[PDB]
């Protein structure tokens, strides 16, 4: 899983992988990395239960749209 | 199950069980939250 | 891709905020 803001994130379909420096979510049967966003993952519980969870920021696709909405 | 379809691809057993749970139609967060209980139940069943 | 075709893809979010603009 992934720890983002005290909330555990799990891949909707796929698996979390890391090349050594950054994290991605990719389909299990073919390596094509994708940025970990709220669309790739679903939230469940908090960070204190899962064994082996790792912190990493989870990108929010709606955040840039909100920023532009605020700007103009 | 990867070794039965081709080259054996390693994967942590917890993640494999999560895949299996997804297979039977149960969200993987269930396993990732109850891992201790599932492991204890499996060990007890094997002992039985 | 082979056979891809040109078509507009409606974005539901855009009108929701665009109407708020006015
Ligand atoms: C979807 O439409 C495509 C035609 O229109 C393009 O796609 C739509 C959705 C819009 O985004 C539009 O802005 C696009 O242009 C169609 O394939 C397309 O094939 C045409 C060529 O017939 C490509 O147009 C490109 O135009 C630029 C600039 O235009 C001037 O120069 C060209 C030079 O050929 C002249 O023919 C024009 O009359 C203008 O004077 C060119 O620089 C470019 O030349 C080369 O690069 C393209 C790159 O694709 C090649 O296809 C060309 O053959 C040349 O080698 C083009 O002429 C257009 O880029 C291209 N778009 C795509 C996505 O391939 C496509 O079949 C439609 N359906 C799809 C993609 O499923
Ligand atoms: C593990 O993966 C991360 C994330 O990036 C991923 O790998 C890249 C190689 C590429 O395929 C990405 O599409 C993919 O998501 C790597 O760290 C990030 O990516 C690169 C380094 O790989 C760095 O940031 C920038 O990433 C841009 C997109 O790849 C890249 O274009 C940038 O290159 C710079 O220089 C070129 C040439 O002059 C220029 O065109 C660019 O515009 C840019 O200035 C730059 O590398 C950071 O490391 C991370 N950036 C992010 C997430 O935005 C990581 O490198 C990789 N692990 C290892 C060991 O490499
Ligand atoms: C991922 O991030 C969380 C939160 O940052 C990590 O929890 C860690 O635990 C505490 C609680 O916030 C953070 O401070 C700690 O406080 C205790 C008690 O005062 C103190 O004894 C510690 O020395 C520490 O100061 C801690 O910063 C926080 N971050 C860590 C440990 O990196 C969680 O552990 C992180 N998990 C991973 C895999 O990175
Ligand atoms: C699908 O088939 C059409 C033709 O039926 C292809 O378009 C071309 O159309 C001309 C008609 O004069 C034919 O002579 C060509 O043979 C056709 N090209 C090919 C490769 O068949 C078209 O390429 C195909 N396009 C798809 C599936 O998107």
């Amino acid at each position: 899983a992934i720890c983002h803001d005290g909330k555990a994130h799990f891949p909707r379909e796929g698996v979390f992988v890391s090349n050594g420096t950054h994290w991605f979510v990719t389909q299990r049967n073919f390596y094509e990395p994708q940025i970990i966003t709220t669309d790739n993952t679903f939230v469940s519980g908090n960070c204190d239960v899962v064994i082996g969870i790792v912190n990493n920021t989870v990108y929010d696709p709606l955040q840039p749209e909100l920023d532009s909405f605020k700007e103009e | 199950w990867t070794f039965g379809a081709g080259a054996a691809l390693q994967i942590p057993f917890a993640m494999q069980m999560a895949y299996r749970f997804n297979g039977i139609g149960v969200t993987q967060n269930v396993l990732y939250e109850n891992q201790k209980l599932i492991a204890n139940q499996f060990n007890s069943a094997i002992g039985k």
